[PDB]
């Protein structure tokens, strides 16, 4: 009977149960302090004594080695170089001979990610942000280029006094079109992927699966009539008033209806039904619709100006979507 | 069995909103030591005869195939997990089955605990408390 | 700045239960538009550049 | 605590083995989550579901998302590990309060002669609800996650406090203590 | 019953926008392949 068995019988006296969670707590516990490159904050890596996972005294070979990592530091450290691509290709092939996996980052002509970097993954995101924006402005410029007559694709009745309001929509019309693409550009690349437009892209490229978070309604893949929408404040600061992209089906004028299901007051209204909402929408076909108050709205096809590499498109989806059930 | 090397639970029972405590001890453990020496042995004899016969025969056509359909990562995985910390002259396999079915068949008789009392209360409480008398029949 | 329309206005009676060929209307706020301000986006103080 | 136990049972399927892997138990802090765009109050409302996938260094496809287990503690996480508390007796182990967070063990992509590629990325996901605004994704590098060396050294002195705390706690409880406990106190004091 | 004025909703009705002259040339509508942000 070691001292440990008495400790193991110390609890079983005051416990009334083994409680395996405690049994490892009575053993050795390895606490390694770490830091998070993203938040600069701390997260504690732990490996128990009997833990089968890494750091545990019971573990299966082979274990993790620094062989790839340690060399990569001194490869350009002995060269006093910041980057392995500024390393001479003689030493670059030197580690390749030992390490056949380094071909991918080193020998790939057009790596979808900047090899041997940290923020390279972020650069992957931000360029897609830009890629989506120009797919609008060029397409926005397209339909609006020569001064058009939009008429209205929706159906609303106007009072005699409401006409004076619509007169204000004229003057107020161009300033908003700036402010949209202003904020749309200004959005954080992360949060942008929750917007109704980024979902249409993740839906459209998937059409060429289920985009993650199930934001897409099940019938959004039925007809090109099923849409998604966001709203924007008409007066004062122009902002995005809708967390959840709103799904509406349309059917010249045709009526509209919501779909099946905390509260967003913006959801009791149809697009362009009331003042102080700029109503923006897209499709599975990714034919855009821009709906201003009063129901006056025009189509935009942004699929034409959207340009992306398939190896990028398929790589983006697998991160942002899921294999369909 | 745990005293032959417990949990903080397993000593507390719930019936009809009432709590019990089986701890409430070492005299009781020696009072019950012979059952532990039979409940352990009837299992360790049992699981080995399962383990030393199915790879020994797997007698084939549809008998072993329906057995393997039941052993599709269920019994054979439990075999390969136990035979990892195990092994695979004349072994008295067929003679030990009679010795096992007689012994393990006996413990089912002892731990059966047959009901004699069937309570049909009439003009009374549907739940009879502790210390009270209950109307009891053993007849239809 | 008045938007174009073919028609001026009409006067029609509509019963509640007998409504057939349904339609919808447009909403304007209850405060005078002098309190409905022009749209503004503040360009941030500096650019990522 | 239990989130690491339950996950190792999953890592016991050796996965595939054809592609060798490893597992690293990680305790995220709360302030690391707060800066990550994580509302803390939403988690509090006992495991929690998390999707993970591994992402290649330069070119390739990401692993398909797979569900892992997470348990969030709005208290000292390292303290719960270090000084477990008997539900009946809290005063048995005094300890310093700290902050904490969810527990998730993370997969590590190995090789034959397992060596991790640094700058390769492992990813979490946190769903407060169906919609993506309730979903966040955090990234980590095998450099970030894998420390070069562990420490079991500092934990040694800790255990002797327990042998002292038990021997100290029983001495206070005195006659009320169950006999088996007073017994162990004798030997454990002899080990002191 | 109920009474209100009435104007037919018609696709023949439209609200004429008028853009500024430099409106089409902006750092917004015109973006390079890679920006500084």
């Amino acid at each position: 009977r070691s001292l440990v068995e008495w400790l193991d019988r110390g609890w079983e006296a005051l416990a009334g149960g083994d409680r395996p969670d405690w049994l490892w707590s009575r053993r050795s516990i390895s606490v390694v302090l770490r830091h998070h490159y993203g938040t600069k904050q701390r997260f504690v890596v732990v490996s128990y004594e009997n833990s089968v996972a890494w750091g545990g005294r019971r573990a299966r070979p082979p274990r993790l080695s620094s062989e790839l990592a340690t060399a990569l530091t001194e490869a350009c450290a002995a060269e006093r170089v910041v980057r392995p691509h500024q390393l001479s290709p003689a030493a670059q092939t030197a580690l390749l001979r030992r390490f056949p996996a380094l071909e991918g980052p080193l020998r790939h002509p057009r790596p979808v990610l900047q090899p041997f970097d940290i923020a390279a993954e972020v650069a992957f995101v931000a360029r897609i942000q830009i890629a989506c924006l120009r797919a609008l402005g060029h397409s926005i410029r397209a339909a609006l280029q020569g001064g058009p007559r939009i008429f209205q694709r929706l159906r609303y009745d106007f009072g005699p006094h409401q006409s004076e309001w619509l007169g204000e929509v004229t003057r107020r019309f161009p300033v908003l079109l700036e402010n949209l693409m202003r904020a749309l550009e200004g959005t954080a690349p992360d949060a942008f992927f929750h917007t109704a437009y980024a979902l249409a892209v993740l839906a459209h490229l998937g059409g060429q699966l289920v985009p993650l978070s199930d934001d897409i309604p099940a019938r959004f893949a039925d007809s090109d009539a099923h849409y998604a929408f966001d709203y924007y404040s008409t007066s004062g600061d122009t902002l995005r008033l809708t967390n959840r992209p709103i799904a509406v089906v349309i059917d010249e004028q045709s009526k509209c209806r919501f779909m099946e299901g905390p509260h967003r007051v913006c959801e009791q209204y149809l697009p362009g039904e009331s003042y102080a909402y700029l109503c923006l929408g897209f499709n599975r076909r990714l034919c855009g619709l821009v709906v201003f108050p009063g129901g006056f709205a025009f189509t935009i096809n942004t699929a034409a100006y959207l340009s992306l590499a398939d190896p990028v498109a398929r790589a983006v989806g697998l991160r942002f979507c899921r294999g369909a059930a | 069995i745990r005293d032959l090397n417990e949990l903080p639970d397993l000593n507390v029972l719930y019936y009809n909103g009432a709590r019990l405590s089986l701890v409430a001890l070492a005299s009781v453990n020696t009072e019950l030591r012979s059952l532990v020496l039979n409940m352990v042995y009837s299992i360790t004899e049992g699981t080995t005869l399962i383990l030393t016969l199915i790879p020994r025969l797997l007698a084939l056509g549809y008998v072993n195939a329906l057995l393997q359909m039941q052993s599709v990562t269920r019994e054979a995985a439990q075999l390969i997990h136990p035979e990892a910390p195990m092994l695979m002259r004349r072994l008295p396999l067929y003679e030990a089955l009679v010795a096992w079915l007689a012994h393990a068949g006996q413990l089912g008789d002892i731990l059966a605990l047959a009901p004699a009392v069937r309570v049909c209360t009439f003009d009374g409480a549907a739940v009879v408390q502790s210390g009270d008398m209950a109307p009891v029949i053993r007849y239809p | 700045m008045d938007p174009y329309y073919p028609f001026d206005a009409l006067d029609v009676w509509e019963h509640r239960r007998f409504i057939v060929a349904d339609s919808r209307s447009f909403i304007t706020p209850e405060f005078p538009r002098d309190f409905w301000m022009l749209p503004v986006f503040n360009i941030p103080r500096e650019t990522a550049a | 605590m239990n989130a690491h136990f339950a996950n190792e049972v999953q890592y016991d399927l050796t996965r595939d083995p054809s592609s060798p892997a490893s597992l690293i138990h990680v305790i995220i802090s709360s302030e690391c989550l707060a800066a990550a765009g994580v509302p803390l109050s939403a988690l509090v409302r006992a495991n929690f579901r998390v999707e993970t996938q591994t992402r290649a260094h330069a070119t390739g496809d990401c692993t398909p998302w797979r569900s892992a287990f997470a348990a969030y503690v709005p208290a000292d996480a390292v303290g719960a590990i270090l000084a477990p508390v008997i539900p009946a007796h809290p005063d048995l182990l005094p300890r310093v309060p700290s902050a904490g967070g969810l527990f998730v063990s993370l997969p590590v992509a190995c090789d034959a002669q397992g060596v991790y590629d640094p700058y390769t990325v492992a990813a979490l996901r946190l769903a407060w609800g169906p919609w993506a605004t309730c979903a966040r994704v955090l990234l980590f590098s095998y450099d970030e996650l894998v420390p070069p060396n562990t420490r079991y050294a500092a934990d040694g002195a800790r255990l002797m406090r327990l042998c002292r705390h038990f021997c100290r706690y029983v001495a206070r409880l005195g006659a009320a203590a169950p006999a088996a406990a007073t017994e162990a106190a004798a030997h454990l004091s002899l080990g002191m």
